[PDB]
RNA sequence: UAGUGGCGAGCGAACGGGGAUUAGCCCUUAAGCUUCAUUGAUUUUAGCGGAACGCUCUGGAAAGUGCGGCCAUAGUGGGUGAUAGCCCCGUACGCGAAAGGAUCUUUGAAGUGAAAUCAAGUAGGACGGAGCACGAGAAACUUUGUCUGAACAUGGGGGGACCAUCCUCCAAGGCUAAAUACUACUGACUGACCGAUAGUGAACCAGUACCGUGAGGGAAAGGCGAAAAGAACCCCGGAGAGGGGAGUGAAAUAGAACCUGAAACCGUAUGCGUACAAGCAGUGGGAGCCUACUUGUUAGGUGACUGCGUACCUUUUGUAUAAUGGGUCAGCGACUUAUAUUCAGUGGCAAGCUUAACCGUAUAGGGUAGGCGUAGCGAAAGCGAGUCUUAAUAGGGCGU
């Protein structure tokens, strides 16, 4: 099964891992996550907030120029935008059962494509970035995602300054970063955590 | 790969824009036509309006009243009696599960399939066919 | 909800699971003319016609 | 995301004003006149592909007719003379033999007369 | 939704559930709140230190090409002659206050709350109006402009005309934090925001110039270079304006009206055609001449001659129309958003599917209140795979 680097299989549940890769679902789940992070801060200005422009510039008939009614119109130069948009939200409703079937579908192709490295335990000792760089030299990895059961205070203070290495949690992971990075590094404490969270 | 995945064929469409070009099909009018009411900004015929003939909802008589007696009624199918715990189908037991709303007092039971288990109805009054099922299939109907 | 129904059509049209019921018309206030064959064929409660379904189901907010 | 349309409007104007060069006056240099004279000069180029086939056919016939009277026939009796037999030579390659290969044309005309038609 | 409504357009509750927040004290005189005297904490108005690089190419100038090494609780910040974790300012972090400023809290004081004393011209009543979701409607209830008027806890007033029986509260005297609404002004951030016809009316000495007797209206206006090194000196000129050199610079066709520098418009040279020929000015055929050719059954530019040919848009039964509109160019200039709901396409779980507020180490997770379904018929009570009409269990309507 999931061969830990201390050379021992683990026999995970075969409903989470080893599932059919529906990718219409995964594409919908990464659009809803990635659009839900946008803060919507536009403000254009309609013909009712542009300052001034109250009275007709000339008469109705008899002048020769075309029928204008105010200066602050969308056709004129200093006028306002005709479909100005106030700020608004961007948030799609994804179901709780539907968010989890995208997780059980991307955690299957990481097993097929061998992006997943399960380890016994990953633990640093003192918060110092050059100690963790040497620790990842043992596994031969670079640009890795670290998924663990609980982000230790020694482990969190390292890999902030470090370039391509990120540290997450199972309840802090997301369907982008599991697709984004090159390699995903889970521990044996966290593969059991995906049993009661996914199935 | 985020550089890879896309949705199913047909799941997304592309929102045809009226008023662009002549080759697109919707040019210069937008599917509205020519002069008249349903061709202008806010050409909304009122819903129900006919044109001047007396409409349907002002030719026919008003035909009832509303019972405030049946604001407290619900009913449970016989098949859903297996969906409770404890085998005592009280009035609060059906509110413990989500099989009934709150503020519901008088409840019946009608015949809509097999019961499933052995229960004891109390506080609720079944029909003729439901009482012939529960008392026959190993249940009991007390109060 | 930002969708208000009309109050008149909710009193002229009760809804069942086989269409929309409605009472027949013309039976009030001049009745000594008419024939008993005509009176008792207006006493029931009919159901609405297919030309009139999509007109009323916009007045009642069912669209 | 405001888009300003001043760089893709220019490429479509220069594409018009390239087909419309060689024209008189303001037809080759200002755009609201040079768009009419590209559409109109495309309708003429569509009709005149059909009329090209009618202006040579009317030119082949009037050269066989002049060449076959000098030997002693008309045009209309020559075509009935060739189709009593089956010589099966079209108008394009009879009006070539009428001008250049004049001795081979006479050897055809004598056989239509021998065809007695 | 019940109601309300020329029962029209429409207006629209409560009861009950789920959450946020959590104090009730006094008229025998109270918490609480003020204002000083007080003892500690908390920050606030300025700051300080703050890790790590070399050679080599091309270039006007290396941060770039190369070859290596180091720092890290500091690696997508700014700017330095072009693209810098390690050159400069900063950042992660650590420390900071003579003196004021508040914010919580210390324990005292002066007050105040405070009306005296359980509530009389008060409740109720009669015409006239308002507010209640409720347009005199069977119209309860709260209010007050006019006119009146009680019982004294064996009393009282409520439970949507009204009346008996039950239930539940003590009116005519007061005081109360929190959850809540807002931004002219501050500071720190952040952006699938704008990039000088956009963004404030205003990047420029803008509510200025100007237009008005006034209230009031209200513009146009950015860019030399890395650095002024911003042109000593000579010649023509009015002792000028403007040029021609010369010098600076990587580059003056970067010379101050200065990055790039387009279109309409106007010119100057070179080639070919036009002064006996009638019209939407093009298209089909086509002589000759010219240039480069690879020396011309090629390419480019002109087009004598000749056949067919009455512009574009909009309105119309119908336009070359003597019907509309347009002086040309360059910029901008018209089906959007939010909340409800219906039908299709493609997905999740499936006799079940799904949560809204709000919590949360906060795009996870909790939250199933509520909604739509799984069974109808009837105006209703009601009865239920059937039910309504009917004297009928007869037919018939609707339903599985
Ligand atoms: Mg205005
Ligand atoms: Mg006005
Ligand atoms: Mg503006
Ligand atoms: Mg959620
Ligand atoms: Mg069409
Ligand atoms: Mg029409
Ligand atoms: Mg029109
Ligand atoms: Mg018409
Ligand atoms: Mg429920
Ligand atoms: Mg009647
Ligand atoms: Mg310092
Ligand atoms: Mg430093
Ligand atoms: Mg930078
Ligand atoms: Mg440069
Ligand atoms: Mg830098
Ligand atoms: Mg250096
Ligand atoms: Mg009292
Ligand atoms: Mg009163
Ligand atoms: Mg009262
Ligand atoms: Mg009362
Ligand atoms: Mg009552
Ligand atoms: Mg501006
Ligand atoms: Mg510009
Ligand atoms: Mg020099
Ligand atoms: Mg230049
Ligand atoms: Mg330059
Ligand atoms: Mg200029
Ligand atoms: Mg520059
Ligand atoms: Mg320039
Ligand atoms: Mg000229
Ligand atoms: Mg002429
Ligand atoms: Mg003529
Ligand atoms: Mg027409
Ligand atoms: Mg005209
Ligand atoms: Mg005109």
């Amino acid at each position: 099964q999931l061969n830990v680097n201390g050379a021992q299989a683990i026999e995970v549940s075969e409903r989470t891992f080893g599932g059919e890769f529906n990718e219409t679902l995964v594409h919908q789940a990464v659009v809803a996550y990635m659009a839900g992070g946008r803060q919507g801060s536009k403000a254009q200005k309609t013909r009712s907030e542009v300052s001034g422009g109250g009275k007709k510039p000339w008469r109705q008939k008899g002048t020769g120029r075309a029928r204008a009614g105010t200066i602050r119109s969308p056709i004129w130069r200093g006028g306002g935008t005709t479909f100005a948009a106030k700020p608004r939200s961007h948030e799609q409703k994804l179901n709780k059962k539907m968010y989890r079937a995208a997780l059980r579908s991307i955690l299957a192709e990481l097993v097929r494509l061998d992006r997943l490295v399960v380890v016994a335990d990953f633990a640093v000792d003192a918060p110092k970035t050059k100690g963790l760089v040497a620790k990842l030299d043992t596994l031969g990895l670079k640009d890795v995602l670290i998924v663990t059961d609980g982000v230790d205070e020694n482990l969190y203070l390292a890999a902030r300054n470090l370039a391509h290495v990120d540290v997450r949690d199972v309840q802090g992971s997301d369907p982008v970063s599991l697709i984004a990075y090159d390699k995903v590094l889970v521990t044996v404490s966290a593969v059991k955590k995906f049993e009661e969270l996914l199935g | 790969q985020l550089n890879d995945l896309r949705s199913a064929p047909g799941a997304r469409r592309e929102k045809h824009r009226p008023g662009r070009g002549i080759g697109s099909g919707l040019g210069k009018t937008g599917g509205r036509g020519h002069k008249g009411l349903t061709s202008r900004s806010g050409g909304k015929v009122a819903p129900g309006f006919e044109g001047g003939q007396q409409p349907l909802h002002r030719r026919l008589p008003k035909f009832g009243f509303v019972s405030l007696k049946a604001m407290d009624r619900a009913e449970v199918r016989t098949s859903e009696l297996a969906k409770v715990e404890g085998d005592v189908v009280s009035l609060q037991t059906l509110k413990d599960a989500n099989l009934i709303n709150q503020h519901v007092q008088r409840v019946k039971v009608m015949l809509s399939g097999e019961v499933g288990r052995a229960v004891t109805l109390k506080g609720i009054a079944a029909t003729k066919g439901a009482r012939a099922a529960i008392e026959a299939a190993g249940g009991k109907f007390e109060d | 909800p930002k969708m208000k129904t009309k109050s008149g059509a909710a009193k002229r049209f009760k809804k069942t699971a086989g269409g929309l019921k409605h009472k027949h018309a013309f039976k009030s206030h001049i009745l000594t003319k008419m024939t008993t064959k005509r009176k008792r064929q207006l006493r029931g409660t009919s159901m609405l016609n297919k030309s009139d379904v999509a007109r009323v189901e916009r007045s009642l907010r069912l669209r | 995301a405001r888009v300003k349309r001043g760089v893709i409007a220019r490429r479509r104007h220069k594409k018009i004003l390239k087909l419309a060069k060689g024209y008189y006056g303001a037809r080759s240099r200002v755009f609201r006149v040079a768009k009419q004279a590209v559409i109109k000069a495309g309708q003429y180029a569509y009709r005149d592909r059909r009329q090209r086939k009618r202006q040579f056919r009317a030119l082949w016939i009037a050269r066989i007719n002049a060449g076959a009277r000098q030997n002693g026939l008309s045009y209309s009796r020559l075509i009935a003379g060739l189709k009593k037999a089956a010589i099966e030579i079209d108008r394009k390659v009879l009006a070539d033999l009428a001008v250049n290969e004049k001795a081979a044309f006479t050897a055809i005309v004598e056989k239509a007369k021998a065809s007695l038609a």
